[PDB]
């Protein structure tokens, strides 16, 4: 038979954009709001609604419709949900980039800690590729330990010349399982003092890093800022993403993504009902790190020093990750 | 509103019109491809000027299908709707839900909420009619509608008018 | 480059740097399924309506 | 009906249909679930 | 050619005379020629639509009150188009019973009437589709005309429009 | 009746982008906001308690003076002064014949003000723009 | 048009590569097949391909070939006017 | 503790009540850390400003969607549809108006009647909220201080006689830590 | 009570309803048995888990454990946040009866058909008023 017939012109590729999903995007992509944690009703005869296999995400049956364009398995696309987090958490791949644009810029205000006054600063600007720009820049930023609210002049040292600054003191950021930690030095009367930061601050002080401040560390103003590699919103992959097969066709068994998209859901409503009521610090923390966790390893099940999430078989759970990587990915 | 536009198209050709005749062909294509067809974009397009004169690029082979696939540059009069212009037309349809205006080659619906509070359906009389004191809304009748809105899609164009306004409705 | 090894790692630095991709290589056309710019491909074939009108 | 619309960019009459392996229309969406946005454009934004 | 987002875009509209991207004031033809956007009347589209009817069926062949007007437009649009003309038939039967200029003179009398106004070519082009009588009734009919032209100049120009009325 | 519109209760504290406008036909001052979402469509009543006099967005305006009465005095001024208008060399420099003029189309702008022969005084306006 | 290099100043081989003779082929035995008229005179042959074969060797395939160059500049070169050595 | 959790919880969200946490040194028991609650005047204004504010926006908004066309529903499928989204569905006979999934005639909405009832609602908060408007104004006359734990403290009514939490503010020494909105102008 | 999303299968050309339809799945076709006319094209024929929803429902749950590199501080914390979820409870009591059903009926030397009812009759019977004042007790040995 084949697809059928079609208005829009026929085009070929020609260019490939990169970037990063802003959560606004991610909200207006989005066809539903995915709510509940099930994937059919208590019926077991029809999807629920707000659920998983929502009818409104597209259909990976024959017989079925999808509710949004309202075509057939072999024309639907799939159609994007979205859960909005509880709290805001890092995306796994990113963390280490995450920690690099930290240890640039000021915990406090979002300034890069090196300004255009300092000459090696000046050369690291002066390099065109953005990767190894970023990495010059790292090399001298990452060891500047205080903001510098004033400045030598580059006329003469005699006068100092005021620059946007705080004076507050940078911290050590290392890298503890999926949380940053920073660590303040005293001063001049023991041990360092230690907290750990937050997701919520980390995006906070991303949001303030100015257009040119983080076009110089290699992001687009329009196609990828560093406020979007923290993880607000989550888009949800359709059916035709994770279809769900059937052995016997009276069993019935679901894809791996589904499984890890409940414990998402599962660990936001949990979080949500904590912190809404009570919940001493120490149980959201928990409930944070837990869904942190799931959407960590929901996209990338093998991480250094942490668990894997497993089926109730025993097996480590499948990732994005693992279907797009080896010999037999999608690639 | 009428407006004289500089168009461009893609036309493809079947390899069986590719003879000593061909550019008559793509000529006939324009005509039975753009003529009388609504785009989102611009309108409907009405008539095509100068016939004679349609520049014809060179064409395209494409690699699987065969065809010549030829850009085609023309100027053509088309009719685009906007929303707070005032038009006027002949009423085609009319129902419960109000009646359809014709303007030119678009049909702009008014809704009840968009007519004056005196207005009434009468599906008694024979056609059905809008009645008010002053003055009755029938087929065929002329209206002066103003469109409050429009909602362009790749190839069609529906419109919505209202006769609230002073200076509107029957003429 | 994400065809031959760290795949995933190309991809997310692909996606923070912002990179353009402009599908010149055979690897990308062979992913959108497209007819790569090579031996056949290296050139367009068009129409000569010059040389139809003479060999009638 | 011969209607398209992107809800989110608000248009109907800026769509284009391309032909891609399945597999790589899986992949995008992968791409997609794992924040990733591959944009496919067909027009060229910068010469040779 | 830099990236391109979703950018907040002015609502078309013809009270403001926003018109839209593809119907700017400013044009480009075919030849790179900066033009102003062309506007017709209904009786200029009627002159132009018909115009290029006669020139289409002289290339085949080579190689009035309001009725017999009605039945000629209507014997050779059936002659010189192609099929799916349904709404060419439409436009055209539309045009003569909506129009106030029958010939060129008259049309061509409108043209240099309106020009001297400096008006957008939607609004001239909307005072040359309806017959307003008094100046308060073009202000309201074509929002646009407030603020742009005088109650003085706009009744005397409405009152040469009904001048040059055929029939 | 201080700052804010009677009928949207828009204080100018929370709205500083709050604008008032009036109508002739009733001098009720009401905030732009209000004038398009009732009017925008077409006329329609005014959205006053106790005011059923019919207006249209078209007719709208800036209050010039701070004081309503003297607004609708000068506003009736200036419509008969438009149609009621003659200079002292009208008269050929007959000063009494100018001042009982002057008198009277002062007594004309009264009775128009307080409606005290609100018909006959209209068409005495509508009789002179004849001549 | 600045991509399109005058005919003049063409420097690009006058002779016919081997794909560009495959897809020519190709091409014009497509086309055969879905009842283009063919321009050379047939004294009994049925397999599109070589129908093609017969009319490039008679010089009657009105197809140009749009030689592109790494900088996105081009040369158009006639069926005709190219040798067909290989 | 959880009937006081909600309470806090929402008193903390909306900014009414700040919190601060320091680590205690009892001279005879295991050092503990003290939750301490006090109100930031320049915190809570703000919040009660702008809550103000989006609550009279949002009856404004809704006052202004009410006065416009209806619209309409699906019965069976329950999507709605716009004037101009319902005109390009209407069956041939220019009768009904066709539903696209179900293929069904379409319902009329509500909310015509509620025209006088939302701007009564507008009438009524106005009216309500009158004191917050009041107080706000006179606020903005003057400059109030921002407020911190250790500020706090100075004008501290002791609950009881023997509270185990001590009362104090020792900061650390030389402790170039900063801690998130622990800092006031 | 809700949008059909229903594909019917049948010959526009024969036009006969219901239709004689055949599944060629060696070759990936439905088609018309009386006409030949193909209908639909391209049908389809560890990266999932399987679950039993007469027993467990809708119930979508992974379990967290040690990889080919982990510290064991990780695992005993995020085991111990995931232990304190709300809404997972109300199941795990039903779950935690189908162990000590499970460890009965496996001590008895029964087969596992009987282990299976026991397990559903205890399903259907469990969240009900009638039993509510009875021991577990008697529950799970009148369900076995
Ligand atoms: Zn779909
Ligand atoms: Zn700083
Ligand atoms: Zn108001
Ligand atoms: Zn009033
Ligand atoms: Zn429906
Ligand atoms: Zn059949």
């Amino acid at each position: 038979v084949g697809q059928q017939y079609s208005s829009a012109p026929l085009r070929t590729v020609k260019e490939v954009q990169f970037g990063l999903f802003s959560p606004e995007e991610v909200r207006a992509i989005s066809v539903a709001k995915i709510r509940f944690p099930e994937t059919m009703d208590e019926t077991q005869t029809r999807a629920k609604i707000g659920g998983l296999n929502d009818p409104r995400l597209g259909s990976i049956d024959r017989n079925l419709k999808c509710q949004t364009c309202q075509e057939g398995m072999n024309e639907c696309p799939g159609h994007f949900g979205h859960i909005d987090l509880a709290k805001p958490v890092f995306h796994v791949g990113f963390i280490a980039k995450i920690k690099k644009v930290c240890e640039c810029v000021c915990m406090h205000c979002g300034k890069l800690l090196l300004d255009e006054h300092n000459e090696l600063m000046r050369q690291a600007l002066a390099i065109k590729d953005s990767k190894k720009r970023f990495a010059a820049i790292w090399t001298l930023c990452k060891t500047k330990m205080v903001c510098e609210t004033d400045v030598p002049s580059e006329d003469d040292p005699t006068q100092l010349v005021s620059r946007g600054g705080c004076g507050n003191t940078q911290p050590t950021i290392r890298k503890d399982g999926l949380k940053l930690v920073g660590s303040w030095k005293k001063d001049r009367a023991d041990e360092p003092e230690l907290r750990v930061l937050s997701t919520e601050e980390i995006l906070n002080i991303f949001k303030h890093i100015s257009v040119k401040d983080f076009t110089s560390l290699g992001f687009n103003e329009v196609f990828s800022r560093p406020e979007w590699m923290i993880l607000t919103c989550l888009p949800v992959p359709p059916p035709p993403v994770r279809p769900s097969i059937s052995f016997n066709e009276s069993q019935r068994g679901e894809d791996d993504l589904t499984f890890k998209l409940a414990d998402i859901l599962k660990a936001n409503i949990s979080l949500e009902t904590l912190e809404h009521n009570g919940a001493p610090h120490h149980a959201i923390e928990e409930a944070e790190s837990l869904l942190q966790f799931h959407v960590a390893t929901y996209m990338d099940n093998d991480i250094a020093g942490q668990p894997q999430a497993l089926q109730k078989s025993g097996r480590p759970v499948k990732s994005i990750r693992a279907r797009l990587k080896g010999k037999e990915g999608r690639i | 509103m009428f407006f004289i536009k500089d168009l461009s198209l893609n036309i493809t050709l079947h390899p069986s019109f590719f003879g000593p005749r061909m550019k008559q062909y793509l000529k006939t294509k324009l005509l039975e491809e753009v003529e009388g067809s609504c785009t989102g974009k611009f309108g409907y397009i009405l008539c095509v000027l100068d016939y004679d004169n349609i520049d014809i690029q060179r064409g395209r082979i494409l690699p699987t299908d065969g065809s010549a696939e030829f850009n085609v540059k023309y100027r053509a009069v088309v009719f685009k709707p906007f929303k707070g212009e005032v038009v006027d037309g002949t009423v085609v349809s009319c129902s419960q839900h109000g009646f359809e205006v014709q303007v030119g080659p678009m049909k702009v619906f008014v809704t009840k909420h968009l007519m004056p509070q005196d207005l009434t359906f009468n599906a008694g009389s024979n056609p059905p009619s809008y009645q008010s004191s002053e003055d009755v809304i029938t087929i065929k009748s002329r209206i002066r509608v103003k469109i409050e809105g429009c909602i362009s899609q790749v190839s069609s164009i529906h419109a919505i008018g209202s006769i609230k306004e002073d200076y509107l409705g029957a003429i | 480059r994400c065809s031959f090894e760290e795949t995933v790692e190309i991809l997310f630095e692909a996606g923070a740097s912002a990179e353009l991709d402009d599908c010149r290589g055979v690897s990308e056309n062979v992913i959108l399924g497209q007819m790569a710019p090579i031996g056949t491909g290296a050139f367009d074939v068009m129409i000569d309506e010059e040389s139809l009108v003479k060999y009638m | 009906h011969n209607q398209f619309e992107c809800k989110g960019c608000d248009n109907k009459i800026d769509i284009y249909q391309i032909h891609i392996p399945y597999a790589a229309k899986l992949l995008f969406q992968e791409l997609m679930a794992m924040n990733i946005t591959p944009r496919l454009y067909t027009d060229r934004s910068r010469d040779f | 050619r830099r990236r391109r987002l979703k950018k907040v875009e002015e609502e078309e509209n013809a009270a403001t005379l926003q018109l839209g991207q593809e119907f700017q004031l400013k044009q480009i033809n075919h030849q790179g020629e900066e033009e102003e956007l062309i506007a017709l009347n209904l009786s200029e589209a009627r002159l132009v639509i018909k115009e290029a009817l006669v020139e289409r069926r002289r290339a085949f062949k080579r190689s009035e009150t309001r009725e017999k007007e009605l039945e000629s437009i209507d014997v050779l649009l059936e002659q010189t188009t192609g099929g799916n003309n349904k709404d060419l038939k439409n436009t055209m039967q539309y045009l003569t019973n909506f129009s106030r200029f029958r010939d060129q003179e008259t049309v061509g009398a409108v043209i240099q009437l309106l020009k001297s106004t400096g008006l957008h070519p939607f609004e001239v082009a909307q005072l040359g589709s309806l017959a307003c009588d008094t100046a308060d009734e073009a202000k309201t009919l074509i929002p646009s005309l407030n603020n742009k032209i005088s109650d003085d100049e706009l009744e005397r120009i409405l009152k040469e429009l009904s001048n040059l009325e055929t029939l | 009746n201080k700052d804010m519109c009677p009928i949207c209760k828009t204080d100018r504290y929370l709205s500083p982008d709050v604008k008032f406008l009036v109508n002739p036909e009733c001098y009720h001052r009401i905030c732009e906001s209000c004038v398009d979402r009732i009017f925008s469509l077409g006329p329609a009543q005014c959205p006053y308690k106790g005011c059923d006099k019919i207006l249209r967005k078209n007719k709208f305006k800036t209050q010039i003076f701070d004081d309503v009465e003297v607004e609708k005095e000068v506003d009736i001024r200036k419509r008969v002064f438009n149609v009621f208008n003659k200079t002292i060399d009208d008269f050929n420099g007959d000063l009494v014949e100018y001042n009982k003029y002057l008198e009277e189309v002062e007594d004309i702008i009264y009775k128009l003000d307080h409606g005290i022969d609100v018909a006959k005084t209209e068409e005495k306006l509508r009789t002179y723009e004849e001549l | 048009k600045e991509k399109a290099i005058p005919k003049d100043q063409r420097a690009t081989t006058p002779y016919m590569t081997k794909y560009e003779r495959a897809r020519i082929l190709g091409t014009r035995a497509l086309q055969i097949s879905m009842n283009a008229p063919v321009f050379v005179d047939l004294e009994g042959e049925t397999d599109p391909l070589r129908i093609a074969m017969k009319e490039l060797a008679e010089k009657k395939i009105p197809l140009v070939i749009r030689r592109y160059l790494p900088d996105g500049s081009f040369e158009d070169w006639s069926v005709e006017e190219l040798i067909v050595d290989l | 503790k959880t009937e006081l959790g909600p309470l806090i919880a929402r008193l903390r969200s909306d900014r009414l009540i700040s919190i601060h946490k320091q680590r205690e040194y009892p001279p005879n028991s295991k050092s503990v850390e003290r939750v301490y609650y006090y109100v930031k005047y320049p915190h809570a204004i703000d919040a009660i400003k702008w809550k103000v504010h989006q609550v009279v926006q949002r009856l404004k908004d809704d006052l202004d969607k009410n006065s416009e066309p209806n619209g309409y529903m699906c019965p069976i499928c329950l999507t709605k549809y716009t004037q101009l989204e319902a005109v390009q569905l209407l069956n041939f006979d220019r009768t009904e108006f066709l539903c696209s999934l179900c293929d069904e005639p379409l319902v009329e909405d509500d909310s015509g009647k509620k025209n006088k009832e939302k701007q009564d609602k507008l009438n009524r908060l106005m009216d309500q909220i009158q004191p917050i408007i009041d107080s706000l104004k006179k606020i903005d006359d003057s400059r109030i201080e921002e407020n911190t734990f250790e500020i706090a403290l100075a004008r501290l009514i002791p609950p009881q006689n023997q509270s185990h939490a001590a009362y104090t503010y020792n900061p650390k020494k030389g402790s170039t830590m900063f801690r998130p909105g622990d800092s006031a102008p | 009570r809700g949008p059909n999303l229903n594909i019917v299968l049948t010959c526009p050309e024969c036009k006969v309803y219901p239709p004689k339809i055949v599944e060629r799945f060696s070759e990936g076709d439905v088609v018309c048995a009386l006409c030949g006319l193909v209908l639909s094209d391209k049908l389809v024929d560890r990266v999932g888990e399987a679950s039993n929803p007469l027993l467990d429902g809708n119930n979508l749950s992974t379990r967290i454990g040690k990889g080919e590199t982990t510290d064991m501080r990780f695992t005993k914390e995020l085991n111990k946040a995931q232990g304190k979820n709300v809404m997972d409870k109300k199941d795990n009591e039903v779950q935690a009866a189908f162990a000590k059903i499970t460890m009965l009926c496996d001590a008895a030397e029964l087969p596992k058909i009987v282990k299976d009812c026991a397990k559903e009759a205890y399903k259907l019977c469990h969240d009900e008023k009638t039993l509510k004042g009875k021991s577990m007790e008697s529950i799970m040995a009148a369900s076995i």
